[PDB]
């Protein structure tokens, strides 16, 4: 989908949704009450990793996982995490995602049969009963999610940008997969919250290149770029890694989904 | 759900039977659901509103992609989108427009009736390509552009301004094969093209633009699963002629050209042309409007012009330049929408 492929110095995405790091920051310390920023990170992770599961076993475009995964983020940059089960957002936001999109559709048994299936094979670890929302929860979910998201729904991503800076630099079969894959690694941070897709595209082909041992320093040189965001978001890439190693998802998140603090019922 | 989020939420939410008052004066019912003419309860501002309670139940594919397409697009002469309401106890979409009085439908069939100032078909031209470049450029195609969805504002600050509407905005896998006219339908479609395109959309344009000269549809034929249908393409042939393998080379990868070479024969249309036809509704073959019209009706997709170069054709270089109010000043003619009571 080529929607609007030219137009993000006008879109809703950069106007609303590239946020400043101190007013998210500010709204999170609702959350920090509960949970460590760490466990906050961690929690982030997490669900990403569930939108990742979900969609890939739906069987959807990496695009659309994306667009689900920024949706899940917005909601909770500006909303507790008590205020809607992040369980029953995940699915809601692939749902609505695969919607925006043309080429197929998601039934509702096929969500449910989805959101059941995957949280059970991939995520029994931190999940000890199985999914207990029925279609009815979806569709009211997605209600809220749309309003509160002020209807933006077209998303821009860093593979679009990506894919032609890696064609401009010739380096298609070298650096491509390795530069795409930390892409999808950055969905695991803010950083989506706080640059343009390009920028993010830009540090991790950067990243790409040193791995590889590729000098690239001419051809980033080459660029009209602000290096020092550049810098700046290849610091958080770094620090994702270092996360990752430290952080055992598997044997820490029952514990930290414990900690959540969760939806008060009525009286 | 939070129970203090939910009632928060409920009680800050903005309300379209709250907000607006538009009971009884419904202008449009059809597939894309209900239009009112709307205003507000309170006096704010006195400006008319257009009210769409779109069809169906929760957000649909159409919904969805209307939605997410004019939450982005902002071009005078493309319907903007000023708000959405979203109606939790009966899960209905709402979307909120500046009241368009008129629109081509309504104002040629006033013309049809009859049986105007100089520039105000070249100035209605102009406006619809300028909107549906905006959205090619975009990468948005209409895929469904008739005179019914190219509205025209009326008496207010954009009077006499076009504005393109109802977008088709969901059509599965981009297919036109997932009381209708084919009128303003494309040949390839006709023959089973796979996809919509930008010439598609150039196509309706051609269509319209030949109606806004004549006040006829040039296409017309009977109303009324298969994309091949016979007696709108022989319509097209009538007008335009049979076209030669070079008109179009392509013609024979279209999945319907064996069943065109079984039903038509070329000889059947040999005095046919756009030239003629055009010469019977009193438009003049040697005009800057008719060379325009006819690169606009090209029948091999391929070799129709594009939105662009539609724009810079030397007919809006020519006496009379188009206008952004369409009627250029003058009053306008036509009766406001009327309000529908039918059950
Ligand atoms: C009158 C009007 N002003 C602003 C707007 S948007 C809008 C619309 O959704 N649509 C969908 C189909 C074509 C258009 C329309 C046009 C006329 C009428 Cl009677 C009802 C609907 N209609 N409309």
């Amino acid at each position: 989908d080529k929607a609007m492929a030219g137009n993000f110095w006008q879109s809703s995405h950069y106007l609303q949704w590239i946020l400043d790091k101190q007013d998210l920051l500010k709204e999170r310390q609702k959350d920090l009450k509960f949970l460590s920023e760490e466990e906050y990170w961690k929690l982030q992770i997490f669900f990403t990793n569930v939108i990742q599961a979900l969609g890939e076993h739906l069987k959807l475009r990496q695009q659309v996982i994306a667009t689900a995964t920024v949706y899940f983020k917005r909601f909770y940059a500006r909303y507790s995490l008590k205020s809607i089960d992040p369980v029953l957002m995940a699915p809601t936001c692939v749902f609505l995602a695969s919607k925006v999109e043309e080429f197929g559709v998601v039934s509702n048994t096929r969500l449910i049969a989805a959101a059941t299936s995957v949280l059970k094979t991939r995520f029994s670890y931190a999940f000890p009963k199985e999914f207990p929302y029925r279609m009815n929860h979806i569709l009211e979910c997605e209600f809220y999610l749309l309003e509160l998201m002020d209807c933006c729904l077209i998303v821009y991503h860093p593979y679009r940008p990506l894919l032609q800076y890696v064609q401009d630099m010739g380096q298609e079969d070298m650096l491509l997969p390795l530069a795409w894959r930390i892409v999808n690694d950055t969905y695991r941070t803010d950083l989506c919250l706080l640059y343009p897709p390009f920028m993010i595209a830009l540090a991790c082909l950067h990243v790409a290149c040193v791995v590889q041992q590729k000098d690239a320093r001419q051809w980033f040189a080459e660029l009209s770029v602000d290096m020092e965001k550049i810098l700046e978001i290849i610091r958080v890439i770094l620090k994702l890694y270092e996360q990752w190693k430290n952080f055992d998802e598997r044997k820490e998140m029952a514990t930290i989904l414990s900690k959540m603090p969760k939806p008060k019922p009525p009286p | 759900m939070d129970y203090d989020f939910k009632v928060k939420l409920s009680s800050e939410r903005e309300r379209v039977e709250d907000l607006f008052e538009y009971e009884g004066c419904k202008v449009g019912r059809g597939t894309y659901g209900h239009v009112y003419k709307a205003k507000r309860k309170d006096g704010k501002d006195d400006k008319d509103y257009a009210l769409k309670q779109i069809e169906g139940t929760g957000i649909s594919m159409s919904a969805c992609r209307e939605i997410a397409l004019l939450r982005e697009l902002k071009h005078p002469n493309v319907i903007s989108l000023q708000k959405v309401f979203l109606s939790h106890a009966d899960r209905k979409v709402w979307l909120l427009f500046d009241y368009a009085e008129h629109d081509l439908w309504h104002i040629i069939k006033f013309h049809r009736a009859s049986k105007l100032p100089r520039g105000m078909v070249k100035s209605l031209l102009y406006q619809i390509l300028d909107g549906i470049h905006y959205l090619h450029a975009n990468w948005v195609l209409h895929r469904d552009l008739k005179p019914a969805n190219i509205l025209v504002m009326g008496e207010g600050p954009e009077r006499g301004r076009v504005k393109i509407a109802d977008m088709g905005f969901a059509r599965l896998f981009n297919s036109p094969l997932k009381v209708v006219t084919f009128w303003y339908r494309a040949p390839e479609l006709l023959l089973g093209a796979r996809h919509y395109t930008k010439a598609i959309d150039i196509w309706a344009i051609g269509c319209i633009f030949a109606e806004l000269l004549t006040s006829e549809p040039i296409f017309h034929c009977r109303q009324e699963s298969n994309p091949y249908h016979h007696d709108q393409l022989d319509r097209i042939f009538n007008v335009m002629g049979f076209p030669a393998d070079k008109d179009w080379e392509d013609i024979k990868k279209m999945p319907e050209h064996s069943t065109l070479m079984k039903d038509f024969r070329r000889n059947t249309y040999t005095n046919c042309s756009l030239i003629k036809y055009m010469e019977k509704h009193k438009v003049k073959p040697d005009s800057k409007a008719f060379h325009l019209l006819q690169k606009l009706l090209t029948m091999d997709p391929i070799k129709r012009i594009t939105s662009e170069q539609a724009m810079q054709d030397p007919y809006f270089l020519e006496d009379p330049l188009p206008t952004s109010d369409v009627f250029a000043g003058c009053q306008i003619p036509y009766p406001k929408r009327e309000f529908l009571t039918e059950e």
